[PDB]
Order: C-alpha cells, then structure tokens, then sequence
C-alpha cells in the first residue's frame, strides 16, 4: 500500500500543507541509501528457502513437542504449513524493506494473524520465536562484507530488524 | 499509493513471490529520478502562492465570465474566488506529493476519484482547471528531468479533465 | 514473458490507463541495468561450454552415486552423462535469456513451470542441480553488476529447487 | 506480453541457442536510445485526449454521414465508444511503443478486430482513416523540437509509424 | 418491499382474517390521494440533483471541519461519497412516499447505516443535518402552489417530512 | 408484496435510478383499477363463509371418496372436514389479498411458495383445490373489471396447481 | 427500450412467469396516459424549430461567450451555431420519444449514455445545455399532463446534467 | 426490448425526424384498441396450463414415436422438457402481444432455437406441430364470445397468429 | 448412470485420483450382492405381465372413480386402461433395471427426474401409483436380500411420490 | 456414466424392454470374474507412475525431435503436461476397466481430444504411441503370474488391450 | 477420513440425497474387507519395530551416502538415523491406518498432504523413502487380502514419490 | 468425514500410537453387526417420507400455534420448510448411523443451526420435538422385528437414539 514517501504524502494531505524542506531532505537520504536496501532485498531474498529452512529445524529442535504426535505442527500437512507461515512472513518482510515502510506487512499478513492463531490453537509464542530466527539469519546475510562495496548498513539493518520484531510481536 | 515502490510490491504479491531484480531495477531508476524529482517539489512548494494566484487570474482572464456569472459556482465574489484558488492549490499541492512519490498514486487517490462527480454536481467547468493547469506548466519554471515528471502530471490531470 | 517492460504494461493494462512516469521509471532502470545484464550474458555464453562441464562434474564430485548407481536417471553411463551435460546447460542458456531481458520471465516458462514434476517424474534430485548452480556463481568469474544480478537468477533457482 | 527483448529471447530458445555477440550489441544499441523511446511514450500519453479528439473530429467532419442520424456514430453512446476506440488503439500503440514490439497491440487491441467491426457494422475503413489521423498527430508530438534535448528520432519515428499503419492495415 | 396496501394485507394475514370494510375504506382513501403522491415523488425527483448539492453545500457551509484538509469530506472521493449518501437517502425516501410505507427505506438503506457510519468514521449527526435540508428543500418543491391543481396536500407532507425524519434519526 | 408499487421501486433499485414517469404511470394503472379490485375483495369477503363452504361441498360432490376413504388427508369425518373448509378458505382470503394489493405477491409468499410440497406430503390432490376455486369462480357473483380481476387469481392459483 | 410495456415484461421474464393482472394495470395506465403524451409530442414537432432555434438563443444570451471565443466547441461562428441547434434538436427530438412511448428508455439510449463522455471530449459545458432546456421547459406552452410528463422528461435530463 | 410504440421510435431515429401526424394517429388507434390486448393477454395466460397439456397431449398422440421408448420425449425428464417448451413459447407468445412488438419474441426465446433442437437432436417440425397447436386452443379461446363485451377482434387475431406462425418458422 | 461403480469412478475423477482399495470395496460389494439383484430383476421380469396387469388393478379397486369418472387422465375408457398399465410396467421394469446394475441411476434417469411435473400437468395422482408399487411389493413373492433389496427401489419410488 | 450393466440397462429402456434371461446371465458372468478386473485395477494403479514414466522414456527415446528444442514436448511445462496426458488417459483407462465399459473413457477423456491436439499443435499420433506403450506395460503386469491366485485373464486382458487401443485410435 | 464410507456419504450429501441400497453395498463389500485388513493391521503393528528399523537399514544399503554425507538431511551421525527410523515408523504406522479404516484417507490427511513440499524444504530424496516402503512390502510377511491390500497403500505412497 | 475407524485412527495418530490388539477387536465387532446398522440405515431411508410426515403431523397436532395464522409454520412456504428442515435431519441421522459416527451430523447439519433458528424466530424447542418424533418413528421402524433375521439390535438401537439426541439437544 505505502512505501516510505507515500506514508509522509499521506500525513501531509491530512493537514493540507506541502512538504517542509526537511521533510524533503529526510527522504532524500532514504534515496541516497537505496543501493544498500536493494542489496537487503536481494540478499534476503536469494536465501529464503535456506533461512526458512533453517528457522523450523531450529524452531522444532528448541520446541520437540511442536513436532511429536498430537502437536501442532504434526503431520506433512501442518508442518508444511507451518514452513509456510514463517516463508509468508519473511516475503511480507521483504516487501515491508523494499518500500521502506511497513504498511504493506501490517495490512496484508499481520492483520489478525494473532485472532488466526487463536482459533487454530497455534502457539503464538512459538512463531514468535520462529520469526525472531528469520531476523537473526537474515541480519547476518545482510550484513555479510563479503561480495559488496563495503559501507555501514547499521541503520538499514536497525530498519529490517523492526520489521521482523513487529511481526513477532503481533503473533505473540 | 500507487508509486514505482508500490506497484513494483504489488506485482509481487498478487502473483505470490518474492521480489525479483526486475522490481529491484524498479527502485534503480526510481531512486535515480528522486533527487531531482524531490527538490523539484521543493520549488514548487516555495512557488505554490504565486502559481496558484497566478493560475487563478489566468482562468479569470481567459474565462472572464466565471468572474461575474451570479451563481455558487462562480468566482464573481469573495467567496467564489477563495473557492477557486483553494481549488488551484489542491492541484498543484496534489501533482507535488506526485512528484514525491515519483507515481500518480497521490493524484489517483486524494484528486481525481470523485473529480468528475464533484466537478458535475457543483457545476465546474473542467476547461477551468484545464487552464489553470496550463499556467501552472507555463510558470513554474523547472527545468530538466524535473520539469518534464511535473508536467507529465499536469498533463495526467488535463488528461482526465478532457 | 516478464520483464520490467512487460510487467510495467501488463499492469497498466489491466488497470486500463496509459503508461505515466511511474513504469517511465521502470524503463529507467531497465535501460540502466540492462548493459550489466547484456554484459554478463555475453560472458556466461562463451564461457558455457567449461561452465556447464564443470558444474556436472561438480555434481559428480559432490554426489560420486549419480555416475555408481544403476538406472536410467543416473549418469552412470554416457547417456547420463549427456542428459546431465545437457540438463545443466538448459539452466545455464535459459539463466542467460533472464539477464537479456532483465526478469525471471524465462526462468519461469521455459525452465520452472513443471519442474518439479520433472524432477518427481525422473527421479532427478533438486540437490544435484542446486550444486551445479553453485558451482556456477562459483566459477562464472562475473564482477560488479553483472555478477550480482547473474547470482540473483542462479538463486532464484536455487530457491525454487529447495 | 512480449517486449524487444523477450522476442529475441523467445526465438533463440526455439533453437536452443545463446545469444550471438551481435545479437546483444544490437538490443544493447537499443536500450541506449532509451530515453527517445521514454520520450515518445510520455509526450503521446501526454497529449492523448487532444490527439483522439482531432481525429475523431477531423474524422467525423471528412465523413459526416458516421454522425448523421443512422450512422454509425450516431447518439451519444456510439458516439463516445468510437471516441473509446481511437483511444484504445492510441493507448495500446503507446505499450507497443514502450515495449519495442507490437505484441501487445496485435494479441490484445488488433487479433480479430475486424471481424468485431464486421458484426457490429462498424466501418473498418473508416477505423483505419481514424488510426491514420492519431499517427499524425503522435508522430507531429514525438518530432517537436522544443523542450527537448535536440537529436535524431527518425529511426523511432519509423518505428512508431509501423505500429499505427499495422493497426490501421488490421481494420481497413 | 411492503407498500400501504400490502403492509394491511400481511397484517390481515397474521390474524387469518379478511380486511375489513374500513381497512378497505382506508386503503380506498390512500387511492384517492395517488396524484398527490405522484406529484410529490415526480416534483423531488425532478429537483434531486439541485436538493442534493444544495443539501451539501449548506452542510459543509455551517460544518467546514468536513471539507477541510483531512476532515471526512475532504478529498474528491469522500466528498463525492457525501454527495452519494445524500441522494442515496433522498432516492429511497420517495420510493417510501411511491410506496406510501416506509419499510424499503428501513430495508434497504436505513438498516445498519448507523453502525456502518460508526465504523467509519463519519460524523452521523451531521449526516442528518444533511438529511433535514433534504427535507427543508424537498418540502417546500413539493407544497410549491405553481404549474399544479391547487389542493391539501398537508396530511401528504407530513408523511414525506416522517421519512426524513426517520432517516435523520437513524444515522444520529 | 409482489405489487405494483413495489415491482416499479424494486425495478428502479436494482437499477439505482430514482422512479420516471414510467413508473409513475404504473401507480396511476394501479390506483385506476383499484376501486374494481377492492370491490371485489369487499363482495368476496362478505360471502367468505358461503363461497367457501359451497367450495368445499362441491369437491366433495366431486371426488367423493374424499369423505368415504379413512385416512389422515381425507374428510370422512369431521376433523378433515374443518381442516379442507379451513384450506378453501386460506385461498378465498388469500385471493382477497390478492386483489387488495392488485397483484399475485399474497397469493406466491403465503399460498403458492411450497404448495406442491404440502400437498405431496399430505397426499392432498391439486385436482380437490382446482374444483374448489371452479365453483368460487361460477358463483362469486361479481361482474365487470372486478369479476374479470378476480377470475384472473382464480385462475393464477389453477395454474399453479396444474 | 424502457417502456411501461417492455420493464412490465422484462421485470417478468427476469423471474421466468407470466404476465398478471399487475403488468395489466401497467398497461391501462400507459394506455389512459398515452393519448395527452401523443398529442404532446405533436405539439413539440410543430414548434421544433421555434423551440430550438430560441433554445440555443437563449443560451447565447446568459453565456455570450459561446459566440465570440474562437474556438471548436463554440457557437461563435456559422457552424457552431449549427451544430448547437441541432444539439439542441436532438435534445427536443428524443424527448419527444420518450414522450411517444411513456418511458426515458429512448432519452437513456439514444442521447444519455455516453453524453458526459462526449460533453467532455469536446468540452462541451453541461449548463449550455441545462439553460437550453429551461427554455424549452418555460416556452412549448404545453398544459396538463402532457407539460407534466413532457417537464419530467426534460428534468430528467437536467438531473443527468448535474 | 421493444414494444410498438419503441419501434417506430426506434425507426424515427435512424432517420432522425420527429413521428408525423399519421404514426402517432395510428400508434393512438393501437392505443384505442388496448382493452381488447389485455383480454388475450388474460385469457391466454388463464389457460396456459391447459393450452399447453392440451398441445402437448394432441402433439404426442399424433406422433406417438416422440413418446415411446427410444424417443425424444420418453422418460419423465423430456417429457417434462417438452412440456416446458412449449410452455417457454407460449410465454413469450404473450409477451409480444403485450408488446405489440414480437422483438421479445424474437431476441430471447427464437433466436437460436432451430439451432439448439439440431444440436439436440431434437425434431424440431414436431415442436412446430405443437406450436400450431398452442396457437389453435389459444385463439379460440382469446375469441370466446361468452363473458366479454362482444366486439371486433379479428385484426389483434390476426396479429396473435402472426407471432405463433413466426415461432413454428422459427424452430425448424 | 448411478451405479455402485459409476458413483466410486465419479468420485475419484472428481478428486483427480486414481482408483484406490476403497472404490475396489465398492466393486467387491457390488458384486456380493449382484447375484441376489439379478435374482429380483429374473423374477420380476417372468411375473411382469401378472404384476403390472395386477397392480394396475388394485389401483381401480383403491379409487374405484378412476375407472368411472370421464376424462384424458382417468382410466374409464379402454384408452385410459391402456395408459395405466403401460406407466404401471414403466415403473416396474425401470424398476428392474435399478436391481439390474445396484442403483438408483436408472430411475433417478429414466423415471423420477421430472416425475412432479408429469403427475402434475396431466392431472394423474401419486397416490395411484404408490398403491401400484404398495401391490408389487405385496406380491412379488421375492424372499432374502433380493426382496430387500427390491423392496428399497419400491420404497425409493414410493418416497419420491410422497 | 455408464458400466457394463448400466450399458445393457440403456440399451434396454430403448426398446423399453425387460432384460433377457441370457443378457442377466452375461452379466452375472462378469460378476464371477469381477476379481480378476479389481486385480487389473489394482495392479495398473500401482505401477502407474512408473508405467507413465516408461511410456514418455521410450516415446521421447524413439522420437527425440519431440524434447529437442522447440519441440511440442521441450521445456519443462510442456514436459510436464505430455506426462500428464498419457498419466490422465492411463487413469481413465482403469475407470473403463473398474466398469467393464468405456463410456466413461469416451464421454471424459476421448471425446474431443483429437481436435484439441490438432488446435494445440501436438502430434496426435505421437499421444498414440504413448498410449500403446501405456498398454504394453500394463498388460505385463496384469498379465505378472506372481503373487496372485493363478488363472485365465486372457478375456479380461484382451478388453484391457481394447480401451489403450480405442484411446490410441481416438487420437490418432 | 477418506474411508468407504465416508465417501459414499459425501457423495450422497453432494447431491442431497439419501443414501440408497448404492451405498449398503458399499458398506457390504467393506465389511466383507475388514477382516482382512485388520489382520494386515495387527500383523504390521507386532512387526512395526523390526519393519521400521529394517526399511532404514535398507535405505542405508542402497544409497551409503546418506550416513556418510555430514548434513543434517543425512543420517550420518545417531541424531540422523533417529529421525530416519522415526520418519519410516510414520509412513508404517499410517498405513497400517489405511487398512483399519480401508481407505486412503489417513494417508492423505497425515503423510502425504504437504509431503512433497517437506523432503525439498529438507532436502530429502524420495527415493530414500521408496525404498524403504520397497523393504517393507518384501518383509512384512503378510499373505492373501491383507498381503494385496496392504501393498496397495504401500503403492499408493509410492505413487505419490514417483 | 469421519466414520468409527477413521475416529479411533485419529485418535492414535494424536498419540503417535499404532491400534492396540482390543481395539482392533472392537472394530472388528463392529463390523460382524454390519448388517444390523445396514437394516437400521435402509429400514430409516425407505420410510423417510412417511416419517417427516408423521413428526410434524403430530408436532403440529400437540402445537397448533406453529400452524395458526401468524405460526411459525404458517403458509405454505414456513410449511414446506418446516417439513424440509425435519427431512434434512433424518437425512443427517441416517448418515451418522452408517458411519458409527456423529461427525457429519455435528459437521454439517447441527453446527451453527440453533444460531440460524434465532436469527429467525424460529421456536428451537418445537424444532426438537418435531426430532424427538423423527426419533419415535424411526425406532419404531428400526425395531419392528417383521420381515427380518430376528435379533438384538439394542445397541445399534442405542446408537441410533443418541443421534437423534444430539440434534434435538442442538436446537432447544
Ligand atoms: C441392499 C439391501 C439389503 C440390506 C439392507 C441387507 C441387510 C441384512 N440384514 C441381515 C440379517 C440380520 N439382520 C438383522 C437386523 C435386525 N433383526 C431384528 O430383529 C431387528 C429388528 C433388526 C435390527 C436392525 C439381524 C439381527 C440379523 C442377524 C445377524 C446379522 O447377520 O447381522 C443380513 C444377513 C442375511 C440375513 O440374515 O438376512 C443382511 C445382508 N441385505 C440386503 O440385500
Ligand atoms: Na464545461
């Protein structure tokens, strides 16, 4: 829906007034950053399967009784379902950093996914935890120095870890 | 909410995938067109009195009858010419969030939606606006690339005025 | 099929309205990456003969049991090796058309859709071409711009293999 | 659905080949005049209301009896859809334009339109006269020397041209 | 759904019993007075483009927080929806007054429309000051003694000024 | 409440257009025809009791096993005698309804909506009710507009059955 | 096509049934009005070219401007003149038939659909021709119902106008 | 779509004239003429459940290989879908004489019709049979001479067995 | 068309799947009970011309008016008789051709869709019908699973008149 | 729709006729043999991945043009879907056998396919030949002596051998 | 849930009906089917340990690999081979799920349902699990129905591999 | 959707267990009674009819306000539906009793329906009388010991009154 220029339009309609030159400068910077956020995006992306893969193993592995008979994620079915959800929620991520701004996480996944889970029975507290391993692998992606014109990432990196932090707080 | 960002997301999630380095190329030259794009809203933001009072006076000078017509929709008293000229200025403060977000969305959403019925309902002539419009490219003075994404938008409105 | 052009048309077409500046800024960025796209694209062809022998070698290296085991989806013999061969070099040519159009659109006709009931059908392992993939990226000797937008295509297959 | 490049693309994996050297020179010669091509497409999408209505207009006024009572372009509701029409086929010609190839027009816009007119009794010949008069007025937009950064646009103007004499040879 | 006649005989039905001689005389009544109640749903519909902008523009005249930059009329959208809900209610209402009962408008637009304004956001209360100059407006076009057989048409106006009200107290 | 009235507003609902002239002269047919319709509604209702018990008598003059045979759905006894005069009288009141409001909107809500199913699941025959409304059609007396209103449900309702 | 007689039918075929007493009363009262309606319309025909030819006058004479700005849409010259008063002709002459048949369905068909795309198009203004028809409201000097059904026909196309 | 008023109107407009003296004087004598149209569209529509089960009785016992078995019309299912047709027909049938236009007749229930009975296999020179029969119980009951003002109907005949006739042409 | 193995073929291409053990049950059990089916439908075919001629017969002594009051659907003529024995044997031999192939199918087809609408528009009762097929299964002298299984069509019938 | 006994069923109601003494005997001689076509069903279905698989192996193996670039069968989808072809004709196949008739082969999957091959621009005869090598393998293994009551299905696998060679020559 | 039973009632409820002698044939033939299946069912379950642990070990024998590569999909280390005898131990004991309620039912809902989605996320061959199921229709000693039943779902999982 | 087996399955799969040796005997139980429960389901299906009729015969007979003018089994449309509304129950019973299970009872039929009956006033409590009478002559069907392998059917008979049960207690 938003992405980060589009958020400030949208306040500044609201009060029927231009955009002050600071607020015109605050998203130059943003453009100024932008080979570092297509390089987030494209980093994150092309690992994907393997940091999705990698947040359920570790997931299920803290969490057996998510796996074993009667748990909720039991079964070929509910655990690829369960793949599923955390590999929605770091697509939805993604698309929350290409555009800068979170409304598009916010409006399309998270918005009564908690209610979800409710009625489902599913731990939210345990994707909770599953999300907070999409970030810590995808943060340390982003941040690899090998391979990249070597910069400072740390407000980028500060941005991407909200949007999985928001995420887990709306499921828990 | 339709911006090169937006459209390059929604695209994206429709079709249910992961960004691509097509939506990337996206953000590539649009992150190239914004620096300009962006102090080009800041021009027409400092300028924004003198274009829209300007391009006001340019509809009452080619139109001189909307200037003493007795009617509400008219600008033949204090009234009307407020109206008209806060009018102008939600064009031009609309095109320049355009500008901003380097897309139509702004102008789509807060402008052009219900334009038609508004313009039918209070009995707007759209030649008006097409005229002021015109003055507002005539004179805002923007040079380059800058001009051409502004005019692009002034003409996008001209456009669904006739 | 999808490129940056065609996905900026096959958008606006269905929103029924005429190109603005926001898929003007698509072509922007299309045309600016696109000589990154072309330049990789006319490495990767000279060199995809060594390339796609290395990387079904590699795959051999990695799964010594796809030139032991016995049956026909094993490169046992020659024929399996020439199926291999010519497998690795389909990703290959197929990876390239993406970097000439700058979109997964041929990724996604000519070499992902029904892939996985190939692989299914054939008993060919995802594994063994993620490997040939790797070794790719790994030996494609690409630089700047060009390697990286090469590598995200060779993931964008990895990604669908696993 | 297919752009400049995706035809050449689409043709070499019918014979399973890379792309020759030349052959990637040559869209490359493409993608650098790329901002002509931007051009063409912002000043006739900019100009589109303007550019139908003279051709309907001079269309009408060359042939009166489309507008007299009994025409075919007679009343407001086949008045306006032949307006709808020429807008149409401007728009599209506009996409084949951005594209570099005339896919888009002639899957989407030309493939079976004239035996629709044909059902309808609509003049295609007079269709064709009517796309003529949008490609002079385009191609008069595209070649204006002002406000522009003075070059050689005559290859494009080719280019633009054909798109129109295609869609006018599709009806006539 | 229900007008005069078939709101008697669905009350009739419940009883099991046929309508009596001074249902029948009543309803015999409400026949009588049909021109009347034609005028009056001719006269507003005839007038409902200018009742409606008229009950708008006052509105917004005595409330310009609706209009003003980021009240709930402003943008082009919202204010033409204002102008819609308006001539929605005034459409309705004299279907009531063809009708001679007001059951379509609780049916079809008064039911939930309190609850639809909460959600929202719209301010119900100057909805129905909007509604009460659809019946200032529409009242004095119906009781306008020119180009019409003078007669009483009082008992007529005040089931017409009912229907607003109605509506008016419906959206509060 | 199928109607005049309401099938003009209904009519102009669903197109959300406000009532013409069109529906207009719908209330005037209907208001012009409605003393003949009431009249009949008034005739036919003060001889309920006697239309009604001499429509019941002649289906029993007509199929009289419907008095002999012993069972739940007949009138050899008293109790399915009060319940068929209690049937022939839901449609005479029903048909009333009918011409009250000028149109078959009582008879398809209260009557005919579900008819066949009760009388298949009752094992009433359709022919027993097709003879009650013959006779309430020879002897109801009416004349004019209103008899020939009147024979027009009448013979609505037998269609139905038939 | 929106008559009394076909939205009787229609409304019926919609709900797969017979005609009934109901779309009967729709055509006593088309049919009562019909004669004031047919000789309306006689009267318009006679006095078209008074009416008009005044009714494009009248215009002229609150928007002068109509015929002195020098441009397309405009009466200022001898073919802008006349292609207003045959605006204003077809206007009249549509009327007229739906006055023929008792319905808007000719006025909705042959000139409302697509008017405001045309008024548009050609930047026509919708008040030239809303005080075009207050003339011809304030001047056919019809009475009765005929000058009520004609007047609601001509209100019914203001209403669009607005 | 059209009834005999629109007709001409729509006939009017393709030559752009007003109606002259003489079509509205004869569109009046139609009008004169409208009780008349009522009695057959009543009569016709009070009988219809017998005119159909007597055609469809007359038709299947003059061509009693329809209904025997191995034929068109055995099983309950098309036996009752013969019966519907003709029912179909017979409703359309009074709707054009409602209209005095048989447009109705022709646009929703011909069209196509001697297609879709070949694609059927249906005989459609059978259903033409019983289509004359539709039209014979109908006439002579639309010219029952008992409980009617007596008078002149031969011309509204006439019409009726023009749009039975066009409906037999019609099916085969 | 309804048959044991129709319904187990239509369920598994209505999921897109192959046929599994299940639908192989639905044979197996198919075939248990053909023998016993194919017992009921010998019989009653050699008994057909008794049991139709005898069923038809009960219905007379049942409602002794059908062979007594004049009119196309009583059985008071020769004509009439005729008719009536002929649907009698429609129902017992489609009945047969249920036993035949385990189902419903070939009644469903063949006799009960459209069976109201038949009974309804030419004024033939259910319930002469029901007193046919009451008699078949009185006197069919079938014993075991193939009277059961007979007996369940008769009542399927049955049910469908009631 | 139909099996073996519904097949007999219709062809009876046509003559409306009882069946015969002889036609009931038939039928309850397929029922005696109704084991030996459940093993057919089941052992066909049991091997179908690998018998589809084979099917295209030898078939792309004995017509390479047809997976050789730009082939109807090259590319990855196009593969696919010619695998789905002969595993979907293979599947109805075991419905013809389960009902002991080929209706269901014929109404489903034969029934316009070849003129969807001949708009499809898919060599029909090459579907043919993958359908005979669909025969081939399976009649092997309904024909395999092991594991199973050991008896006479030269019957049964002759109308199996029918149905692959009615699909071969539907296509052709 | 998918069981003879149940869908033969699915099927019924589908098409509103109830069931009929159609589907007490179905249950027949399955009552004629359970004997045989819980055999296989009680047999499968004593056996279960030495079946599981024998199906992995054959794995092993095949494809060496798979405990000598070190990752986490392989069972090279105590951790991999726990899961690989725990992952054969689910495809048992759901088939012998298949045999209690004679359908593919538990299959589909507990195994096979997100199956495919699993061993690529995981990077498990399926050819690893074939294999295994091989090993058990080899060993598990069953004999007449149960032996063909068993191997049926034991195929069908196989199938859905391959 | 679920049967006897399928629910002791799913309820080992929740433990991860296999069948114990008893309760694969008490299945096989089960099935040696099949015939019995096949009696139940067919002598239930093949009076269905009578029994509706019967139950709101007498429902109807012990509350007449349900059928008085006004009733909520007033007219025959509330008639038809009430009579509906008692078949679709024993229809759903039926399935119950062949399944051994109240799933598709409590699933499809009992789940929200106590809800519906108070959105439209519709008296719950007669709703489960008119079941207790679809409960009464259904027994007294099941038991009726004519024509029939004489034996105990107490338990399925049980069985079958705990269904009825459940959907009565689901209304009131
Ligand atoms: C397709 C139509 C069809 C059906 C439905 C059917 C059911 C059926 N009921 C049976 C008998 C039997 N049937 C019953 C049922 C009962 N005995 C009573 O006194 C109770 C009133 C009633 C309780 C429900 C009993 C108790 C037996 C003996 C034990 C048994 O076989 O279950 C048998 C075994 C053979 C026999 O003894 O008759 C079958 C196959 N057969 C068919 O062909
Ligand atoms: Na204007």
């Amino acid at each position: 829906m938003l992405d980060a220029f589009a958020k400030v339009v949208a306040q500044a309609d609201t009060r029927g007034e231009y955009l002050t030159d600071a607020q015109l400068d605050a998203l130059s910077e943003l453009v100024k950053e932008g080979n570092k956020r297509a390089d987030a995006v494209n980093r994150i992306t092309s690992n994907a399967s393997a940091i999705v893969a990698a947040a359920v193993r570790d997931l299920w592995a803290e969490q057996p009784q998510l796996i074993a008979p009667g748990g909720n994620a039991y079964t070929s079915r509910r655990a690829a379902a369960c793949i599923r959800d955390l590999d929605i929620i770091l697509r939805y991520v993604t698309y929350a950093i290409f555009a800068g701004d979170s409304s598009v996480l916010d409006d399309r996944a998270l918005n009564g996914l908690r209610e979800t889970y409710l009625a489902l029975g599913t731990p939210g507290a345990s994707v909770a935890v599953g999300i907070q391993k999409l970030k810590d692998a995808s943060l340390k992606i982003v941040n690899d120095p090998n391979g990249i014109t070597r910069g400072d990432c740390s407000a980028l990196a500060a941005e991407i870890a909200s949007y999985f932090d928001r995420a887990a707080a709306a499921v828990a | 909410k339709k911006t090169p960002l937006t459209e390059a997301i929604s695209a994206a999630d429709s079709q249910g995938r992961y960004l691509s380095s097509t939506e990337i190329q996206v953000a590539f030259g649009r992150f190239r067109q914004a620096p300009a794009s962006l102090q080009a809203a800041k021009s027409l933001s400092a300028n924004a009195s003198r274009l829209t009072e300007g391009a006001a006076q340019a509809v009452y000078n080619k139109f001189p009858y909307t200037t003493q017509q007795q009617g509400p929709n008219f600008a033949y008293d204090q009234r009307g010419k407020a109206k008209c000229v806060r009018d102008v200025g939600y064009y031009l403060r609309i095109i320049t969030y355009a500008l901003v977000v380097g897309g139509t969305g702004p102008l789509d959403d807060y402008l052009i939606s219900g334009l038609a019925e508004i313009n039918k309902t209070f009995d707007l002539s759209p030649s008006w606006y097409i005229e002021a419009l015109k003055y507002i490219k005539a004179n805002h003075g923007l040079s380059g690339d800058p001009a051409v994404e502004a005019n692009s938008y002034i003409d996008y409105v001209i456009n669904t005025l006739s």
